[PDB]
């Protein structure tokens, strides 16, 4: 009881936090009502999801910004943004691992359904595809290999229980691809995957209610300006 | 270039 | 040496985080670096604004939101958004009690130049009204009476030492006048401040270079935007 | 209503 409304505390704080923008608090709210070990529900997993791509992805956009500056100070005087690039990589490292760490602990089963057990397994994925963008020797090949084991077993189940229109079945294809092409060196699989998954969908938008239409053509546009991005 | 999109929630 | 080099690189690193809109970074680099008690240059002092306005402004922002929401909870059920709002509160009254210590142990004296001056006296002024937006009784008053101190000076300042189109003068004016309208409940003295100094500018607009103009008739806008929200 | 403007440096 007393861990019961605990619980449902900490998710209501969460969708607080959301409104207020304050998405570090979010995610540590959603990370204490993680580990309550109750299953997620949909609206549940996507505050999990908001919270910690707002934080991993603020972290991302200064690594790149860093790194840009660094490498332009390397090209052709002073430690300073080295010693904060490797700061901010640091932590972005931690986050990662954090996430991986609840998915492997606590949200990854082989007992749900369909449509969680793909959305962790592209979760686990994603991190691990953002731990290899910073990465960068024998650590990179082998975080790249544990990226695709997880979207591989993700695209297994997807195309085993799921319509080629899922919106989550689409974006763990989308997140895939640009896996293959920025990431795996892969650009010939990853336009294949991207054709492949607009050219199925398409091929089914005629069933789709208008609401489930609306969904999966946003990822659609995003799968079809990617392959434009590619080609 | 500009990088490709990437996709978790819907907006 | 060791203590101006780890000023200098302090410095850049503001610099950097500002780039990467690494905020909270920025603000710690940047006490840091005023701790070494070395004037602040207009580039320096302005690192420290952005960096304090970014950190303040997004926890006034959580805290109108979630004193909204609570609001509407207790018109005519779970503490959530109470204590969620008190802890965001205490967080900002954190961050005020911060910056109006460096300002107050490092940054204020009667020495400087008046641009400064008044720069840092201004800066007092609004961070203590901030805490006026989310204090309540007689702690309002007193900080209510701080502000107004605080803005008193720096316009003795600036009357007597800068023209009326200073962008620092024209900037003062426009808080202290929105201190009289929306902390003070004194709204014939806001649109008395804000229409003098619309109009002390006006008659001097003939004045000015092309990129003072600039400068002066973008904080004159927001001087008549206000006066129009207000009459 | 909106906020009335206030102003610390420009953007
Ligand atoms: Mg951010
Ligand atoms: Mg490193
Ligand atoms: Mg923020
Ligand atoms: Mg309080």
């Amino acid at each position: 009881a007393m861990g019961s409304m605990e619980r449902a505390s900490l998710i209501q704080k969460a969708k607080l936090a959301e409104q207020a923008e304050r998405y570090e608090d979010m995610a540590a709210f959603m990370k204490g009502a993680v580990e309550k070990g109750e299953e997620l529900s949909c609206e549940e997993r996507n505050l999990l999801s908001v919270a910690y791509k707002n934080v991993v992805g603020g972290q991302r956009a200064a690594w790149r910004v860093l790194s840009s500056i660094e490498q332009k100070s390397n090209e052709e005087k002073g430690p300073e943004v080295r010693e904060y690039r490797e700061k901010v990589e640091t932590e972005l490292q931690g986050v990662c691992d954090t996430v991986l760490g609840l998915l492997d602990s606590h949200l990854i089963k082989e007992a749900g359904d369909a449509e969680s057990r793909v959305f962790y397994l592209k979760m686990k994925g994603d991190y691990y595809r953002y731990l290899a963008e910073v990465a960068t020797g024998d650590d990179k090949k082998r975080i790249i290999d544990s990226a695709r084991s997880a979207y591989q077993e993700a695209m297994d189940i997807s195309k085993k229980e799921m319509p080629p229109t899922n919106p989550i079945r689409l974006g763990l294809a989308l997140n895939f691809s640009v896996f293959h092409y920025e990431i795996a060196n892969s650009p010939e699989e990853a336009i294949s995957l991207a054709k492949t998954t607009f050219d199925e969908a398409m091929a089914d938008l005629h069933t789709l209610s208008e609401d489930s239409y609306k969904d999966s053509t946003l990822i659609m546009q995003l799968l079809r300006d990617n392959l434009t991005l590619w080609t | 270039r500009r990088r490709a999109h990437t996709f978790s929630h819907p907006p």
